[PDB]
């Protein structure tokens, strides 16, 4: 749709590509395996990039020319998961490696001499630190920014 | 140390911050430490300031290296086996092209499967197993499937001696400080006792099962896995059951025979590996020598004895701490087992002992390179251990007034000389060929340096290799063609699918490469030498031993007083031999396909994987980039979307290690200090760092993570360079 | 055996039980799904 | 042992050869080696790069004078 | 400066503190009360090289010299020879 | 030399120490007490004997010559003595002076420490410009 | 036409440093804090760990990121 070209619904030069490359694949007219049971571009290598048809799924993408597929996400004709539906992922992931990186640290320096207590793994992971992250619900995006992590320890 | 003991302990201390020199690792944070422990984790300077246990530590952490090359082998016998190839590339060689290893096709990998012979998808071999394995006087791939097991089971039991070593009781003092005998006993039957061994499952079982291969066949429809005992029957095609001799001696006839080995010297015409009619010989006639030697003798006797006026009075007393020293008795070694790899290098290439070997260009050049940084990466060692002697080892100085007390009574001397030695070459050996460019590119060859325009003219020959391939005429019986094919006088022949070795010509563009190996080997050592002789005493410092062998510099006074110690000098040692090898595999195969590597059809018209390319255009030094990296590498740079694509997708990384490198050998310190806290301060904001105070680099760790990186980046680079340019044309 | 409030130990590189695996566990998702490049949702 | 450099004076009659090149690399760092005033210092940049644009025009003339007699116009 | 590195601390008592350093610092000069009362921060130092040796060991609590020097003899670095 | 042999410390050989410049300038040289016959270390690279005379071995550089304790009093020994010679007599008295071992009280005889103000805020720079007349020569 | 874009790329880069570089000399030689305080060119130094990290945020961004696409690309 924008800059490069449209999807899969049609993309003559991203055929092309289907074609001649993978199906060169071929290029051993046979190389033998007539019944044989090992030697396997024969299925798939080549059908597992290659059932991948005239489908990919569909997933609109652009593909420029040479028609690799680019990707734009400006959120809209069609292309808005290329960054978001697997950015706020990267963002959920991390923060609740750190979420818990700020606390299998912040439950110790304490009690009695905790000076290195952390080559060795006082539950690993974590292991009771640990969901804190699915177990927050906006979680930080508050309470880091009113007390605890409050000002005043800024 | 408690906890607590001695005696009244089993208790094992798993918990309580420490351990390593005593205001130790403090109970206050650090990171510097986790550095330490790794590092330096093998020593002595701590552990305890007796020698007794790490002579003990040493004989066991030892034991856990051959158990190991022990676990390995074995996945290489296995993999060598039910990851086939080897089956099917022995009834059908000159015209596989083998493999051991294969993917899995998770994510992208397949590219990196492409067929290699006996009808299969894999990734090849520069590792010639699949060579050795020739020998194999039965074949089958299940079997190697037991020397495989059979290599498990020395590992579990060759590991077990070292639990029943350092953690048993262990020996003492004594039994290695009595060392009367070591060698006897090594050298006379191991050593002898294999070689020896070695023969008998050398000409029994493989010579006659390759004496019957070197024609045709299909495996099983050859050789059983009992088939040679008593039998001594199939053994009468390959010599008599001695028909009427008993047990050497002479009172002998023969009217037409002599035993195996009947002495060959050149290449089978159908299988060139060098004859093996030999090969047990030779292993025969080594062994007795061992078998007799290693019956010297208990031992200072020998070295008390030949002194003389300039000579070494200490040569005489050349150490009671021979018995007392390990990193000196190490230090010797490394130059010898080192210096004892590179010479493998040579009769290698220019004498084959396996069968199927340079019509195997790739297959056997891999090794005379790997074999060679061996050659190198052991002997800088050799020096650094020397080092770590002639700093501390021995208790006190009862040592004294001898051989080395001399030689370092000369010192601003030995290395006085060495080093104009150099500048001599290099001048002579290096602006020689900038000569050229600067005169080639002003362009008038009339006057080069040439194989032809500097008076030298058609011929090199009459030397010493002109008299090596035209010996079997001397007190020499003689043998059809010399000893390595590669000497100046007659034969040609040499195999039937590809090429192999002949002649190999010289004169200049041999000549000065020759002498630029000098100057790299004579600067490299400058330095080592210098370097382990003014270990501990000098007129820079003289308070110079002090703390250890290492220390970063003395501190910024004495103009720069920086680099100096000696860790270091094996420091700058090695950034020179990475050269030192790096430019000596450059030589030999843009000489070995420049010439030799190449190829037979009709009327034998020899082709070369390069018509002589090399001729006038290495001695230009631009012609090394011409005619050698910018002309081959143009596989490295299109082998993408392939087969071996793993070197040209390495080749990017690793020529990006080496370009990290400078970063760890270029900088400052206090600087990612300087820097590492800025970071330690945003960490603080949020509450999230200080436990565990972060730490720049140990000035000499940064040192450390420079070298090997420039090392292990600047390496590999070539190691894929090279694997593209002998799989796949050449 | 581990109830409230932290808990026992382990190595300097549990780590290498931790890249391998887990981790390891994603090629695993790197082949149920042999591909990426966007992705449907649930 | 004796005295020379002109304008320091710790690198004067230092015996090594640290004496030159140490020598070759002082010379423009005006404010505060010996010879210096805040008088001093700003005029002996003025009157210095005075000897500036004096050296661009130098290199001008030359580039319109390597042009005019041969070298194609 | 001359030699003008400033190791001083507060201290200046040197047992199981600092000593090592190749002539340059004959101190022990007691000024009219610092605990261990022995102080400051050198004594001539028109003799000897350029360390930090000088620090490595008991305190300076600050900086700890170097080369800090510039005006530099040759007594002042091993080689004036 | 030898018409006027005068030894003390034992040695034989070396290409270490002394050579041209401790004649056409300085000279520096370390002198010292011993028990009975022992083998010694030496700077320079070496080693040798002792016994007696005045143990009087003359030494290049100063910094060479005092090493001669960061193992030589791991030796034995109260009293080791280095002086300075020319080649031409005295000023420079270098062990000579008053008590010995840097680490008692008799005089204070330079040092200071401070300069102006002490170690206190000076991320103040560098002030005035450098001009005769304001206390800026110490 | 591309030998001249960049001795103007050569240089330019070239100097910047040596803007940035008699820009930490007016620290050291000259520059007063007494004489410069609570005043917008301190402050600038007072608040200054933050800055260098906030900048550093950005190189390790942008470090293995683009380093990601380009060996992946690759
Ligand atoms: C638990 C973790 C933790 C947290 C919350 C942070 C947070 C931060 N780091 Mg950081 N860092 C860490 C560990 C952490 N770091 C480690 C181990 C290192 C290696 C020395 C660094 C090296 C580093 C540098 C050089 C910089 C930062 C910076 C930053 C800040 C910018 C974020 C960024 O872009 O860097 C991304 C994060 C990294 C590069 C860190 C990699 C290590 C992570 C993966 C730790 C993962 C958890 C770990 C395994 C703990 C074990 C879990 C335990 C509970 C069992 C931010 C405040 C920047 C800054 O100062 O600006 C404000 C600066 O550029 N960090
Ligand atoms: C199952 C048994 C076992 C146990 C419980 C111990 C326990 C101990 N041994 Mg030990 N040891 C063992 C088997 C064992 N050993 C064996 C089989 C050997 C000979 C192979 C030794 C040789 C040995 C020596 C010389 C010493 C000890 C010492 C010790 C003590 C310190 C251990 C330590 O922290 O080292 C931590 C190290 C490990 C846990 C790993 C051992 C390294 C080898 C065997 C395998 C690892 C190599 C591997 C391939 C890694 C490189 C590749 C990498 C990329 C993955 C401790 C009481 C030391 C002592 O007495 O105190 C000073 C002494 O130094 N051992
Ligand atoms: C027969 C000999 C052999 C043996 C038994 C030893 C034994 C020893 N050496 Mg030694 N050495 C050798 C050969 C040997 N060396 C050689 C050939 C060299 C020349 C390169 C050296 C240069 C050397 C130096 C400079 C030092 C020693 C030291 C030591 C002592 C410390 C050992 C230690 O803590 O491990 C050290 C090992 C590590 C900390 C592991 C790190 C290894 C890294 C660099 C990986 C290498 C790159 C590789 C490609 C990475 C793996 C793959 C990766 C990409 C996944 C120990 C007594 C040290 C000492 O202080 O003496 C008391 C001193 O540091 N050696
Ligand atoms: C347009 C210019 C401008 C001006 C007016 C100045 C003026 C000054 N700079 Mg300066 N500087 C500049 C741009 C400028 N700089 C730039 C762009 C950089 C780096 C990008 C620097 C980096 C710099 C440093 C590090 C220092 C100065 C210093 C100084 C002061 C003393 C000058 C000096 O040391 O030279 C004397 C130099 C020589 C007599 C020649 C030696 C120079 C060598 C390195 C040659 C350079 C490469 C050369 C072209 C290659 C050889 C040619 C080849 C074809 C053979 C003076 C105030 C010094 C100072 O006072 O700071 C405290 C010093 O610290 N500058
Ligand atoms: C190509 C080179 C090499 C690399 C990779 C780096 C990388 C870096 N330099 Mg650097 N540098 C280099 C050569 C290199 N330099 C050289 C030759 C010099 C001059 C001699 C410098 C001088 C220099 C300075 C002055 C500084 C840097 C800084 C940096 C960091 C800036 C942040 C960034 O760019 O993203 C982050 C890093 C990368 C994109 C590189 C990859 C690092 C990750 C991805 C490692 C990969 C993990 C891998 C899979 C695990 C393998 C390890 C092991 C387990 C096997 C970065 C770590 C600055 C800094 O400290 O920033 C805070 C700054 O101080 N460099
Ligand atoms: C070829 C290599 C090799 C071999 C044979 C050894 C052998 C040994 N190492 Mg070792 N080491 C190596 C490579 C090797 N290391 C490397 C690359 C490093 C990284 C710097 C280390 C770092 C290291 C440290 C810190 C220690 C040792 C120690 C030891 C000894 C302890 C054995 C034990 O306690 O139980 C054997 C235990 C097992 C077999 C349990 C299974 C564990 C896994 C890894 C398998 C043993 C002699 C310990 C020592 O001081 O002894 C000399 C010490 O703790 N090593
Ligand atoms: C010297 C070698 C060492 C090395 C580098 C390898 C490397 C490899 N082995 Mg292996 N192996 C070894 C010793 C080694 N092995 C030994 C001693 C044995 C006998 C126990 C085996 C038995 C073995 C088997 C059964 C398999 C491998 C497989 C593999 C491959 C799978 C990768 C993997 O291990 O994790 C993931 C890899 C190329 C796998 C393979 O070849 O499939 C592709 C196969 O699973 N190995
Ligand atoms: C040390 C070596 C090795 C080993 C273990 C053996 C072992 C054997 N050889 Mg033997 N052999 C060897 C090297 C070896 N050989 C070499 C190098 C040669 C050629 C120089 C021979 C030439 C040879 C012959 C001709 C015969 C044997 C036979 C035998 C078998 C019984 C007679 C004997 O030699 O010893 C035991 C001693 C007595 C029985 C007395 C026995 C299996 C004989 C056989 O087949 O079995 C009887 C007989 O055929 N060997
Ligand atoms: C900084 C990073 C960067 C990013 C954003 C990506 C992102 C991606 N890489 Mg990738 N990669 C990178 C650096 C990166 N890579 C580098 C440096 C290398 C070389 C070591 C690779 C080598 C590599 C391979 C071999 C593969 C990928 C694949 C992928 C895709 C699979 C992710 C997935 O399976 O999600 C699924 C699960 C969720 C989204 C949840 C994804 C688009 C895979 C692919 O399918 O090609 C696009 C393929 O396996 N990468
Ligand atoms: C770049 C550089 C540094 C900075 C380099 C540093 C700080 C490297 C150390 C980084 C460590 C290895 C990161 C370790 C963090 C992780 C191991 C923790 C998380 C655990 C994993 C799961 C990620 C120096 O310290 C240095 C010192 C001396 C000379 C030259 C240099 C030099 O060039
Ligand atoms: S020991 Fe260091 S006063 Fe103390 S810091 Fe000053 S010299 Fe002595
Ligand atoms: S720090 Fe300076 S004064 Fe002190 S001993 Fe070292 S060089 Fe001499």
């Amino acid at each position: 749709d924008i800059a490069g070209l449209t999807p899969c619904k049609e993309s003559k030069q991203f055929a092309k590509r289907e074609k001649q490359a993978l199906k060169k694949l071929q290029a051993s007219l046979k190389l033998y395996a007539d019944d044989s049971a090992p030697a396997l571009a024969i299925k798939a290598t080549m059908e597992k990039t290659k059932k991948r048809f005239d489908n990919y799924g569909k997933y609109g993408l652009l593909c420029g020319s040479d028609g690799l597929p680019h990707l734009i996400v400006s959120g809209d004709q069609r292309h808005w998961g290329e960054f978001i539906t697997p950015g706020i992922l990267f963002l959920y992931i991390a923060g609740w490696i750190g979420w818990v990186g700020r606390s299998y640290l912040i439950a110790i320096r304490d009690e009695k001499k905790p000076t290195q207590k952390e080559i060795i793994i006082d539950v690993p992971l974590a292991s009771s630190l640990l969901f804190r992250g699915f177990s927050w619900p906006v979680a930080a995006y508050r309470e880091l920014l009113n007390g605890e992590l409050v000002d005043n320890n800024f | 140390l408690v906890d607590r003991d001695p005696i009244k302990t089993s208790f094992e201390q798993w918990a309580k911050p420490g351990h390593f020199s005593r205001t130790i690792a403090k109970g206050p944070d650090t990171t510097t430490w986790i550095w330490n422990l790794h590092a330096d984790a093998h020593d002595f300077d701590s552990h305890t300031s007796d020698l007794e246990e790490i002579s003990r530590k040493v004989f066991s952490a030892h034991f856990g290296q051959l158990s190991i090359i022990f676990l390995w082998l074995s996945g290489m016998y296995f993999h060598g086996a039910r990851f086939s190839n080897y089956e099917a590339w022995l009834n059908d060689p000159t015209h596989i092209g083998p493999s051991a290893q294969v993917v899995w096709p998770i994510v992208g990998q397949e590219i990196l499967n492409g067929d290699v012979g006996g009808g299969f998808r894999g990734i090849q071999i520069t590792s010639g197993f699949f060579q050795i394995w020739r020998a194999s006087g039965i074949t089958s791939e299940l079997q190697l499937y037991c020397t495989a097991i059979g290599a498990l089971v020395f590992a579990g039991l060759m590991l077990f001696a070292g639990w029943f070593h350092y953690h048993k009781a262990a020996p003492k003092l004594a039994w290695f400080q009595d060392v009367e005998s070591m060698l006897n006993h090594h050298l006379a039957g191991l050593l002898g006792l294999g070689s020896l061994s070695w023969a008998r499952h050398q000409v029994h079982v493989s010579l006659p099962i390759n004496q019957f291969l070197n024609a045709g066949v299909d495996p099983k429809e050859i050789p059983l896995p009992h088939e040679f005992i008593l039998n001594r029957d199939l053994l009468a095609q390959l010599y008599p059951s001695f028909a009427e001799g008993a047990t050497p001696f002479f009172t002998l006839n023969w009217s037409k025979y002599a035993d195996f080995l009947t002495f060959r010297g050149g290449l089978d015409p159908l299988t060139g590996g060098l004859w093996l009619t030999d090969i047990a010989h030779h292993h025969l006639a080594i062994a007795i020598l061992f078998l007799i030697a290693g019956h010297m003798y208990r031992i200072k006797d020998i070295l008390e004895a030949h002194k003389g006026p300039f000579t070494g009075q200490g040569h005489k007393g050349l150490y009671e701490i021979l018995t007392t020293s390990w990193h000196a008795q190490l230090s010797i070694n490394l130059a010898m087992l080192g210096s004892l790899t590179i010479v493998v290098a040579q009769h290698m290439y220019s004498m084959p002992p396996y069968p199927y070997l340079a019509t195997d260009y790739a297959t056997q050049l891999s090794l005379f390179t790997h074999h060679m940084w061996i050659g190198g990466f052991l002997i800088v060692g050799a020096a650094a251990h020397a080092a770590i002697f002639m700093v501390r080892d021995y208790d006190p100085t009862t040592r004294y007034n001898d051989l080395l007390d001399r030689v370092l009574r000369h010192r601003d001397a030995i290395i006085s000389h060495l080093n104009w030695v150099c500048i001599f070459l290099g001048f002579h050996s290096f602006g020689l060929y900038i000569h050229n460019d600067t005169m080639s590119a002003l362009g008038r060859p009339q006057d080069m340096f040439s194989d032809t325009a500097i008076q030298l003219q058609p011929v090199f020959a009459q030397w010493i290799q002109n008299t090596h391939a035209l010996a079997p005429g001397t007190t020499a019986p003689g043998a059809t063609a010399s000893t390595s094919l590669t000497w100046g006088g007659g034969d040609l022949v040499a195999v039937g699918n590809k090429v192999a070795l002949l002649p190999i010509p010289l004169g200049t563009a041999d000549f000065l490469v020759h002498h630029i190996h000098a100057f790299t080997i004579h600067v490299t050592v400058l330095i080592l030498l210098k370097g382990v002789l003014f270990a501990r005493s000098s007129r820079l410092i003289p308070d110079k031993a002090n703390l250890g062998f290492r220390f970063p510099c003395d501190g910024p006074g004495r103009g720069g007083t920086c680099q100096v110690s000696a860790w270091d000098h094996v420091f700058l040692g090695l950034f020179w031999m990475y050269n030192s090898i790096s430019v000596v595999i450059f030589h030999f195969s843009w000489k070995m396909q420049s010439d030799v590597w190449g190829t037979i059809n009709d009327q034998g018209v020899v082709t070369h994987i390069t018509a002589g390319n090399f001729a006038q255009s290495s001695i230009t030094i631009n012609g090394w980039l011409r005619d050698f990296l910018w002309a081959q590498a143009s596989q490295v740079i299109q082998s993408y979307g392939s087969s071996l694509s793993a070197y040209g997708l390495f080749f990017l990384g690793a020529h990006f290690v080496w370009a990290f490198s400078l970063m760890f050998l270029f900088s400052g310190r206090g600087y990612w200090q300087e820097l590492i806290e800025s970071i330690v301060w945003a960490h603080n904001k949020l509450k999230v760092a200080p436990a565990t105070q972060p730490r720049a680099l140990s000035i000499v760790q940064g040192r450390a993570v420079g070298v090997t990186h420039y090392l292990l980046g600047g390496i590999a680079t070539t190691w894929a360079f090279f694997l593209a340019r002998i799989i796949a044309v050449g | 055996m581990r109830d409230f409030k932290t808990y026992l130990s382990v190595a300097p590189v549990l780590s290498t039980l931790w890249f391998g695996s887990l981790a390891g566990l994603l090629i695993e998702i790197n082949r149920f799904f042999p591909d990426a490049l966007t992705f449907p949702f649930f | 042992a004796l005295r020379i450099p002109r304008f320091s004076q710790g690198i004067a009659q230092d015996p090594t050869t640290r004496r030159i090149w140490f020598g070759i690399a002082t010379a423009h760092d005006f404010e505060s080696h010996d010879d210096i005033t805040e008088g001093r210092l700003y005029q002996n940049i003025f009157a210095s790069h005075f000897g500036q644009l004096a050296i661009i025009f130098l290199w001008t003339s030359g580039n319109l004078f390597h042009v005019a007699w041969q070298g194609n116009f | 400066m001359s030699h003008s590195v400033k190791i001083y601390d507060t201290c200046i008592g040197c047992t199981q503190c600092v000593r090592a350093c190749p002539t340059d610092v004959l101190e022990m000069i007691p000024w009219g009360g610092c605990k261990a009362k022995q102080i400051a921060s050198a004594p001539r130092t028109e003799d000897c090289v350029g360390c930090k040796r000088c620090e490595s060991a008991c305190p300076t609590d600050f900086l700890s010299v170097r080369v800090y020097l510039w005006h530099e003899t040759t007594r002042s670095m091993g080689l004036a020879y | 030399e030898l018409d006027p042999n005068t030894p003390s410390p034992i040695f034989a050989g070396s290409t270490g120490g002394l050579l041209r410049k401790a004649q056409v300038e300085e000279f520096y040289v370390i002198t010292w007490e011993s028990p009975k016959e022992q083998i010694f270390e030496m700077p320079t690279g070496g080693a040798a004997i002792m016994r007696e005379g005045p143990n009087l071995l003359k030494l290049a550089r100063k910094e060479q010559c005092l090493a001669l304790g960061t193992r030589l009093r791991s030796k034995y020994k109260i009293k080791y003595q280095f002086y300075r010679v020319f080649p031409s007599g005295e000023v420079q008295y270098l062990h000579p002076k008053d008590g010995v071992y840097p680490e008692k009280v008799n005089p204070g005889r330079q040092g200071v420490g401070l300069n102006m103000r002490s170690i206190g805020k000076n991320v103040s720079p560098i002030e005035v410009k450098f001009t005769g007349k304001q206390p800026y020569d110490l | 036409q591309a030998a001249l874009y960049t001795h103007h790329q050569y240089i330019a880069g070239f100097i910047m440093t040596g803007a940035f570089a008699h820009g930490p000399i007016f620290f050291i030689r000259d520059y007063n804090p007494e004489q410069n305080a609570d005043n917008v060119l301190a402050r600038m130094l007072e608040h200054k760990e933050a800055i260098i990290s906030h900048l550093s945020w950005a190189s390790l961004f942008l470090g293995f990121h683009t380093l990601g696409l380009y060996v992946h690309n690759d």
